[PDB]
């Protein structure tokens, strides 16, 4: 409130909203940080800020194919996208599909026990 | 400066009466109505801004203090300053003849370029924030 | 309390209404000793002492005890004891604590249950009585909630 | 004397040499502080005097300067200044910045004669969390601002070692 009303005398629309979205983040709203974050990246273009609020909030929503997508387009950006595959690995083990990039996981990582794991059950999934 | 010391006169004869109120209502409006020098570029310009954010502020405040009520500004812009008349009334209770008014004075200073606001409660909180420049952590201020 | 409920930050909105309730605690003693009793014997003035001014009547004891408790049930509310908050704000009859009552039973129940909701009905047409008396004591009027 | 936790304190007390009492100091400690679980971080270098300014210019005053004589070969001289500069790094990860370029700099100077161990070390003893913790701002609009002219390009400078190595 208070907050919002000093940004809107500078009018930023910007980094104070990015911080009431962080605040409700941290806190537990969905939707409007979800609001707050995309209004921050409308008027922050894009950053590992812009792209982990909007993946955080996905994966708190259970839209881990909308988090997906955001993590694609954060990993095409990639100004440093290392979370990126480890967010896929994920979503092919919470998912043939999970094939490619259970191959990619490993390939990524060959220590990866949790990615092997996945890649075993995709090819059980002779 | 003018209208704090058409206050003082007034506070030191007996109190601030009712007719030095007005002028020193002018004085302050007018001094809050110039535009902030922003260079945005030796030279500090911090000084000018630092010192335009406490005048900014002291204008504000005492002018919505000396005027809580509306339907004043109007009529002082209107009355209190003319071609000559409202400079003549408040020049010379400033110096008391002791310049030309023609010469040397307020004069060759215009002002009915200027109109009228009342200062903004968003703005005027920016001010203060800004008069804490030159007066950190004065009590009395 | 104003300025704390006023933010949004969580970790702030705690501090500002512990505190508060912290003020409140420390005044409730103070304030039963008003039975024709001496409040505190002061003859120097240690930093703040004026009269005719700071003597409560024996008439607001009462009112300031519900906002007091109302303090305590808006601290146990913004820290997740969602039960006895509402048992705490089910003590007080004025406007604030029916319309905490009805946010909480909003945020409880968006898409809970069905037969919680005539509570919601039921609170909001004791607040439209209540605004019979035009009282504009809630935070954001009846105009944008009811 | 060995009353250095106060003559440093008189130097601190005199402006010009509060960076040769930190270069005593920690020139004395470092090699072998005899660190162990006590002494509560010998007060932090008599509380910084000790600032990487003065500290990483009296480094580079005697890293190549050696004013008399200077060794034909420098004599391990770039390896001691790349310990001092991954040691540095050690304790500011717990300066990060100064740090960084610094090791950014002396990691140049081992890929001028091509010392794969001595560069890997600069490049590795560095923390694994430079960047994010000094990453002051997220969003890429402050952080334009936030991000300096030589900070950003360092850590583009540590990014293209990594690719490098």
């Amino acid at each position: 409130e208070n907050a919002q009303n000093s940004a809107s005398s500078p009018r930023e629309k910007s980094m104070k909203g990015f911080l009431f979205a962080r605040l409700y983040y941290e806190a537990k709203e969905y939707e409007l940080a979800k609001r707050s974050v995309s209004s921050y990246i409308s008027v922050q273009e894009r950053d590992p800020k812009a792209h982990r609020f909007l993946g955080q909030l996905f994966e708190i929503e259970g839209n881990v194919e909308k988090a997906v997508g955001c993590y694609k387009r954060s990993l095409e950006l990639n100004p440093t996208q290392k979370d990126l595959t480890l967010r896929i690995a994920e979503l092919i083990c919470t998912l043939g599909r999970a094939e490619y990039w259970v191959e990619r996981a490993s390939k990524l990582f060959p220590g990866s026990p949790e990615i092997y794991r996945l890649k075993e059950q995709l090819l059980s999934s002779g | 400066h003018a209208g704090t010391l058409l206050l003082k006169m007034a506070q030191s004869c007996e109190v601030q009466w009712k007719a030095l109120i007005e002028p020193a209502a002018l004085c302050y409006l007018l001094a809050y109505q110039v535009p902030k020098p922003k260079s945005k570029p030796d030279n500090g310009q911090g000084f000018l801004e630092e010192l335009a954010f406490d005048r900014q502020s002291k204008s504000g405040h005492l002018l919505l203090t000396l005027s809580h009520g509306k339907q004043n500004f109007i009529s002082e812009i209107i009355e209190t300053f003319a071609n000559q008349c409202g400079q003549s009334i408040l020049l010379k209770f400033l110096f008391e003849d002791n310049l030309s008014m023609q010469d040397s004075f307020m004069g060759s200073d215009d002002i009915s370029y200027v109109e009228n606001r009342v200062p903004d409660l968003s703005e005027l909180s920016q001010h203060d924030n800004g008069s804490l420049r030159i007066h950190n952590g004065d009590l009395q201020h | 309390h104003k300025t704390g409920y006023s933010l949004n930050s969580f970790y702030d909105q705690k501090e500002y209404m512990g505190r508060c309730v912290h003020y409140w605690k420390k005044l409730l003693p103070l304030l039963d000793l008003v039975k024709q009793k001496k409040s505190i014997p002061e003859p120097v003035d240690p930093l703040f002492k004026h009269f005719h001014n700071k003597d409560i009547k024996v008439s607001e004891v009462k009112d300031l005890e519900d906002e007091a408790c109302i303090a305590f049930a808006t601290l146990d509310l913004v820290d997740g004891k969602t039960e006895d908050a509402i048992i705490a704000f089910e003590s007080v009859k004025n406007v604030v604590a029916y319309w905490n009552l009805a946010l909480i039973y909003q945020r409880k129940a968006e898409e809970i249950e069905n037969d919680c909701l005539p509570a919601e009905e039921q609170e909001e047409f004791q607040e439209c009585l209540l605004k019979c008396k035009g009282f504009l004591k809630m935070i954001c009027d009846e105009y944008s909630a009811y | 004397e060995k009353q250095i936790e106060l003559i440093a304190f008189y130097v601190s007390h005199l402006p010009q040499e509060l960076a040769i009492s930190q270069y005593a100091v920690f020139l004395e400690n470092i090699t072998d502080p005899d660190q162990r679980q006590r002494c509560l971080e010998l007060a932090k270098e008599a509380g910084l005097d000790t600032k990487t300014v003065v500290e990483n210019t009296r480094k580079k005053d005697a890293g190549e300067f050696a004013h008399h004589d200077f060794a034909p070969a420098l004599d391990s001289g770039t390896s001691e200044e790349d310990r001092a500069k991954i040691d540095v790094i050690d304790w500011l990860v717990f300066q990060r910045a100064e740090a960084l370029k610094q090791s950014n700099a002396i990691m140049r100077k081992f890929l001028a004669s091509k010392k794969h161990e001595a560069a890997k070390e600069v490049f590795a003893k560095i923390p694994q969390d430079s960047i994010a913790e000094i990453y002051s701002q997220w969003e890429e609009q402050a952080m334009d601002s936030a991000l300096p002219a030589e900070d950003d390009n360092a850590i583009r400078e540590h990014l293209c070692i990594r690719a490098y190595l």
